[PDB]
């Protein structure tokens, strides 16, 4: 434990971009989280929205 | 049933097939299709209900008997078991970037 | 043939506590070192469950243990039976076991496994039976008095005849088969685990990952099972239907799930071995 | 069977492969009411009564 602002940096990053990564699969209010399933499993305008 | 009457007095063996859908899943359906495996080519796959878009190489991930997908610690789609031949390939997306 | 069975007397039932066990795998997908946390209906760690007695000795005067009471399914059983020849036998899933709605009959008798579907008109106390001959020395299955009567039934289930062991051996437990009974969705999702023992009181400390079984499409809303035991009428005890039964040596654990978070961690090949509470102890959260 | 004996034949848990009835020669009547005959590779069903 000598190195430990090196690895701090490096951890910081590495969940900086798995919370990026994980963001993904959110629903934000909408239906679904995956667009093909939403243009196709519904009409256009809903879809669009 | 005379063999010696006309053609309108003649046995007819009639089957009366029919078909309804109950709440229960679904256990009896009609045939699938399957396409060749063009493997090392960025193409459109679906297997059994997952899409994407990549290369299908061949890894050497061994999975579990019971086991059918494969994800990472980012939770996505990496490695994919050919329904056919138990093979497990490796999903990793083309190339891509800037110019 | 239904036959009310007597000479059967009362006790209050013991509780053994379950030492971490009761983790199977949620899903179908494949980690490889990577400290997954799943929600799912799992059983409490350091939880204590009901642990039904059947044996029948001599210093048991009269007592006779044989339980099979009808027990509740609220959303899952932790069935797990420490056998040594073969007592715990199949069950009796099922809804009302009056013969109006469908029950969910898994019994695997002498031949083979016969998982149907169908309405039966069960009676209050279903057995199997299995007779012991002093010429030829062979235990074979001949009472079957499960249900009474069949209707229309619905999607059913065989597999290839085999033939087990069934013998009185002596000594402790050497086998333990742990079951998860799950139905959600039409899907009654069965898992299963055979790890070996050498015990002979309450179950052992340790870990184990259950495998997926069976996801058979029955569709039914059961909310009530009972067990299916078998008894060891020989030549000792003598009488009629009712009385001069034996009970072997067996016992069956029944816990019940319930919704919490796990922290699971898989290893370099994709088998579970080991996992964490999430809400046991402040260490564990 | 007779004709006030009709014996069913529900079956199900199958792959049923109607390719196999309509491209036949050896039948007579085939009036299908509204399943589209050539669509039946495309619907699953839970029981399917004979
Ligand atoms: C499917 O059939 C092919 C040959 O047509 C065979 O090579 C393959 O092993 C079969 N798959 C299974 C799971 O039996
Ligand atoms: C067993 O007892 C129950 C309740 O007393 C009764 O309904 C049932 O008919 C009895 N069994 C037989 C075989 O008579
Ligand atoms: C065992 O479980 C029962 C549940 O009804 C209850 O007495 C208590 O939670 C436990 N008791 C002991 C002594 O472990
Ligand atoms: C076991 O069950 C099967 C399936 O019903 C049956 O064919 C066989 O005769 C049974 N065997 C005994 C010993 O009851
Ligand atoms: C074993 O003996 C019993 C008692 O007579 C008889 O019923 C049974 O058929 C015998 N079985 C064989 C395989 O000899
Ligand atoms: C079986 O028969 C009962 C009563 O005749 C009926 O209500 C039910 O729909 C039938 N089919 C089943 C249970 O699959
Ligand atoms: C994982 O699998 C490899 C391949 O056989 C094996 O060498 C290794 O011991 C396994 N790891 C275990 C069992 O923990």
């Amino acid at each position: 434990s000598a190195l430990g602002k090196l690895q701090d940096v490096v951890n910081q990053n590495a969940q900086a971009l798995n919370t990026l990564v994980k963001q993904l699969s959110s629903n934000f209010g909408a239906i679904s989280s995956v667009l093909n399933d939403i243009l196709s499993r519904l009409d256009p305008p809903e879809a669009e929205v | 049933f005379q063999p010696t009457n006309g053609v309108g007095y003649q046995p007819y063996r009639v089957v009366v097939l029919s078909f309804e859908l109950l709440h229960a899943p679904a256990t009896v359906c009609g045939p699938k299709k399957s396409t060749n495996l063009v493997k090392n080519k960025c193409v459109n796959f679906n297997f059994n209900g997952l899409t994407g878009t990549g290369v299908l190489t061949e890894s050497n991930k061994k999975f579990l008997p019971f086991q059918q997908f494969g994800r990472d610690i980012a939770d996505t789609t990496d490695a994919v078991r050919d329904p056919q031949t138990l093979e497990i390939l490796d999903i990793t997306p083309c190339s891509f970037g800037g110019v | 043939q239904c036959v009310n069975l007597t000479t059967r007397t009362q006790l209050p039932p013991a509780y053994t506590n379950s030492f971490t066990r009761g983790v199977y795998y949620p899903d179908k997908v494949f980690r490889s070192s990577v400290l997954h946390s799943t929600q799912d209906l799992f059983l409490p760690f350091f939880s204590n469950v009901t642990w039904f007695h059947a044996i029948h000795v001599s210093g048991t005067n009269g007592t006779k243990r044989f339980d099979n009471p009808v027990l509740p399914f609220n959303d899952g059983v932790y069935f797990a039976s420490t056998e040594k020849s073969n007592i715990i036998r199949g069950w009796i899933f099922g809804t009302t076991l009056d013969s109006k709605t469908q029950s969910l009959l898994i019994v695997n008798n002498a031949t083979n496994v016969v998982i149907k579907v169908c309405e039966f008109q069960f009676c209050n106390d279903p057995f199997l039976g299995v007779y012991y001959h002093k010429n030829n020395k062979s235990w074979m299955e001949s009472e079957f008095r499960v249900y009474s009567s069949a209707n229309n039934c619905t999607f059913e289930y065989v597999s290839q005849p085999f033939l087990m062991d069934l013998e009185g051996k002596q000594g402790n437990f050497k086998n333990l088969r742990e079951f998860v009974f799950k139905n959600i969705d039409g899907y009654f999702k069965i898992y299963s685990k055979h790890t070996p023992i050498n015990l002979v009181r309450d179950l052992p400390q340790g870990f184990s990952a259950l495998e997926p079984l069976v996801d058979l499409p029955i569709g039914i809303n059961i909310t009530r099972f009972q067990t299916l035991l078998a008894l060891h009428r020989s030549y000792l005890t003598p009488g009629d239907s009712s009385s001069g039964w034996t009970a072997g040596a067996a016992a069956y654990y029944v816990g019940y799930l319930q919704p919490r978070t796990f922290l699971l961690k898989y290893n370099e090949n994709g088998t579970i071995t080991d996992a964490v509470d999430c809400a046991l102890d402040p260490l564990s959260e | 069977a007779s004709v006030y004996a009709w014996n069913r034949k529900r079956i199900s848990n199958c792959v049923a492969d109607y390719s196999v009835l309509y491209n036949s020669a050896s039948f007579s009547t085939f009036k299908c009411y509204g399943v589209s005959p050539t669509k039946l590779n495309d619907l699953c069903f839970t029981n399917v009564y004979a």
